């Protein structure tokens, strides 16, 4: 199966810092590709390669400059980072039949004027109503996400240690409330008996997505890096 | 009246050194317009004809970038053949690569050319109907079977019928001056005795465009071509043409043998006997 | 691998004249493959400054090739075309002739 | 004009 | 010229009915059209190809027929399933440029909602015991044809519906929660007026 892979899935960049974007691909092609994608609405090609060494302007060139060290690798380098260039980064990858295209993973970036915006979140777990319980015979826990700037999270649900997709709904956008400031919120309904025993133990995780160590800091903040932060409840007969 | 747009691609080999010639050409009618060559210090693609240099960069850039793919592209046939063929990397080896459209005297589509050769041989070539192609081999039905797949004879036909021809009517418009033109030929008879009881009678044809003519001995009002000489059309260098045909002829009987020339831009067809 | 022997015409531009000035034509044709060395000469002496044309082929994928200089002919001067290919075992040397 | 599709044999 | 025309936004079926996206294109020569198909958090993908015949290509199920008099290629399908929630790109493949490529529209998506057969709307209040006086309500089990209400106070924010799915027997149900920053509250008053 053709494999298309990028580094890194997720970045945060200051306006006027060096960004480089990094794809891997191990099928054997020629042509690889560098598309972006602006919420959710169009792909528009940057910047392309037919051959290693050899690098060729795309449709939007501007602010963007690439590189093609060998047949696996391709970068896309951006030199001064601008707040038009917050966008979804996809690398695609084919041979002569070039319709046919392979793509990436895909990686987030946003561009910040400053940084001290950057905010992990604090989760919060609602507790289920009785009121439900006693009707429907199901007990709906509510995940809150909320107060955290850059939009890169992941949640998660973990039910007596396990990682679970059954009944579970995450939102699939990141809910904008203020200006620096993204919300997000999760359900998960069990059965009455599984919420009533105390056994049970109820998780929510959301893997924030912030600076790396390389970035600079003051030194009062503490430093809002990748994090996981999580809340928690047990059973209640 | 009717014309054509040809691009001659070459690719051959060379194992004693590091990259394989690359040489591409591209012809309308007669006339050569652009080139590309691998060993060539520019790297890019190169005005020949003086009415292509009306072109802009946008033209430029990207027919450089393309005949840099199509270099790309016959480097790796060269190994893909290799392959097919079972040879070894020590012998060098030809890949030659033509295609183009023709238009009537109403500067319409009439006929599409792709087709390949190796080693001199047939490889693959696309039929008159512009849908089929002409396997010679079993190693060429892999590149049939690859062709079908990704529909590139569909994808061909869109340049053939509409790119090559609109483009090809773009330079007959930009070069009216020395495309459409037409040069009529100068013909003269020249005798040589080549042994005591027979001699040579040369038929001239210069300075005349385009390439395409016919030059015929007649033996009291017959063809015959049975007992003729005659040399591949040579470009004069300034963008007219020459040819000429030779017939042993016994001496004495020189007066009964005629050469007939035909020409796009000649009235009448012409007749020359020896006096 | 086909072989093909090439075809060898030496001539002038225009019909030559004593004294004006002319090109000198080497016209290789009908040759297989591509790989080919062409020499012009004066009096079995080698021509610097002479340019060939981009290399291209025929319907029967036959190549052909213009080698050219600028030269005045003259009464006692000598012109020849020198053409070396595999086909030949030895560089091939043919005159040219004007009164042909 | 080239054509702007490049297919390998 | 050389361009792809898709329908804009958000588009929402009912699962069971048939599935129409349009796209109309420019082009100057014979082109080629394709759908690309992107599910959330997963790479675009290629779903089906114009070839073939006579306008007829298409895999999963999913098909296109292409009509080159009036430029149109739109995605269609005979019953909807919850798993085609996902954007739809169409492509355009350059006929004739200098170096053939891919050109994109601005993509469509699609949302196919559950048929929900017995609904049992109601509004519950949730307290988060961590902190004090924080509350939270959520709306549940209601029919997928109600509209979610949007927020227009300051402080108070409402959420798009979602669909979660429990593995008993199709446990199928829409939800939608909201949340204010205010001290007095009713949810009872929140999400009203589809």
């Amino acid at each position: 199966e053709a494999a298309v892979t990028q580094s890194p899935r997720s970045k945060v960049a200051v306006t006027g810092g060096k960004v480089t974007l990094s794809c891997h691909q191990t099928n054997n092609h020629d042509y690889m590709y560098w598309y972006r994608q602006d919420t959710g609405h169009g792909l528009r090609l940057i910047h392309y390669s037919y051959v290693a060494d050899s690098t060729e302007k795309g449709d939007i060139p501007d602010g963007y400059k690439a590189s093609r060290p060998s047949q696996e690798n391709f970068s896309l380098i951006l030199e001064l980072a601008s707040l038009s260039q917050t966008a979804v980064y996809f690398c695609a990858s084919s041979d002569w039949v070039s319709y046919e295209q392979y793509f990436g993973p895909g990686t987030r970036l946003t561009v910040l004027e400053d940084l001290r915006n950057v905010t992990p979140p604090k989760v919060s777990l609602f507790e289920p109503s009785k009121a439900e319980i006693a009707n429907k015979q199901k007990a709906t826990l509510v995940c809150l996400a909320r107060g955290f700037f850059p939009d890169h999270v992941e949640l998660s649900w973990w039910v007596n240690g396990k990682e679970v997709h059954s009944g579970v709904s995450t939102d699939p956008q990141a809910y904008k409330e203020s200006n620096y400031s993204y919300a997000l919120s999760s359900r998960l309904r069990v059965s009455a008996t599984f919420w009533h025993n105390p056994r049970n133990h109820f998780r929510c995780q959301v893997q924030f997505h912030g600076l790396s160590e390389e970035d600079k800091w003051p030194e009062g903040s503490p430093k809002p890096v990748t994090q996981n932060i999580s809340a928690e409840a047990w059973g209640r007969a | 009246g009717s014309h054509s747009m040809r691009y001659f691609f070459t690719s051959v080999s060379r194992p004693g050194r590091g990259e394989p010639r690359f040489i591409a050409v591209g012809y309308v009618d007669d006339t050569q317009f652009v080139r590309f060559d691998s060993d060539a210090a520019s790297q890019r693609m190169e005005p020949r004809a003086p009415w292509i240099e009306q072109e802009g960069p946008e033209y430029w850039d990207g027919e450089t970038r393309a005949v840099k793919a199509h270099s790309q592209t016959h480097r790796v046939d060269l190994g893909t053949l290799r392959g097919y063929y079972n040879q070894s990397e020590a012998g060098s080896h030809t890949v030659q690569r033509m295609y183009g459209c023709d238009v009537g005297s109403d500067w319409r589509f009439l006929r599409g050319y792709h087709q390949y050769a190796y080693d001199g041989k047939d490889y693959i070539a696309l039929k008159e109907d512009l849908r089929s192609w002409t396997a010679a081999d079993m190693a060429a039905q892999t590149t049939k079977h690859k062709w079908e797949a990704a529909h590139v004879a569909e994808q061909l036909r869109a340049y053939l019928e509409g790119t090559c021809v609109e483009w090809l009517r773009r330079y007959l418009e930009n070069g009216k001056e020395t495309l459409q033109r037409t040069d009529a030929p100068k013909t003269h008879m020249t005798h040589h005795a080549v042994s005591d009881h027979e001699a040579t009678l040369r038929c001239w044809a210069l300075s005349f465009y385009p390439a395409e003519i016919t030059l015929t001995w007649q033996r009291d009002g017959e063809d015959q071509t049975q007992d003729t000489e005659l040399v591949e059309t040579r470009p004069a260098g300034d963008g007219t043409f020459q040819k000429w045909a030779a017939v042993v002829v016994p001496s004495g009987q020189e007066q009964r043998y005629t050469c007939h020339v035909q020409h796009e831009g000649l009235p009448k067809p012409l007749t020359l006997r020896w006096e | 691998m086909i072989q093909r022997t090439p075809k060898i015409q030496v001539y002038s531009r225009h019909p030559a004249e004593n004294g004006k000035s002319n090109f000198l034509n080497c016209y290789v044709s009908g040759f297989h493959p591509s790989d080919i060395e062409v020499d012009l000469l004066k009096n079995g002496e080698r021509i610097e400054k002479v340019e060939h044309s981009d290399l291209s082929f025929s319907k029967d994928w036959s190549f052909y090739l213009l080698y050219y200089t600028e030269f005045t002919p003259t009464e006692k001067d000598e012109y020849a075309c020198r053409v070396n290919h595999v086909t030949l075992s030895q560089p091939k040397i043919v005159k040219w002739d004007r009164d042909m | 004009a080239l054509w702007g599709f490049f297919p390998v044999l | 010229m050389d361009s792809v025309t898709q329908t804009e936004g958000l588009v929402t079926l009912t699962e069971g009915l048939p599935v129409m996206l349009n796209c109309t294109y420019q082009s100057t020569y014979s082109p080629f059209l394709f759908w690309y198909v992107q599910h959330l958090n997963e790479a675009p993908k290629l779903l089906l190809k114009s070839f073939t015949d006579n306008k007829r290509p298409e895999h999963q199920g999913f098909h296109a027929t292409l009509h080159k008099s009036s430029s149109s290629f739109h995605l269609q399908k005979s019953s909807a399933q919850l798993s085609d929630s996902a954007l739809y790109y169409c492509a355009l493949f350059l006929a004739s440029s200098s170096f053939s490529k891919l050109v994109f529209g601005q993509g469509t998506s699609l949302s196919v909602v559950p048929n929900i057969q017995n609904p049992e709307p109601a509004v519950y209040q949730l307290k988060d015991p961590r902190s004090q006086d924080s509350t939270l309500c959520l709306f549940t089990d209601f029919d997928s044809q109600i509209n979610v209400p949007k927020t227009m106070e300051s402080g108070t924010f409402i959420t798009d519906k979602t669909v979660l799915d429990m593995k008993a027997m199709d446990s199928k149900s829409n939800g939608a929660i909201a949340w204010s920053n205010q001290t007095s509250f009713t949810c009872q008053d929140i999400f009203k007026e589809t």
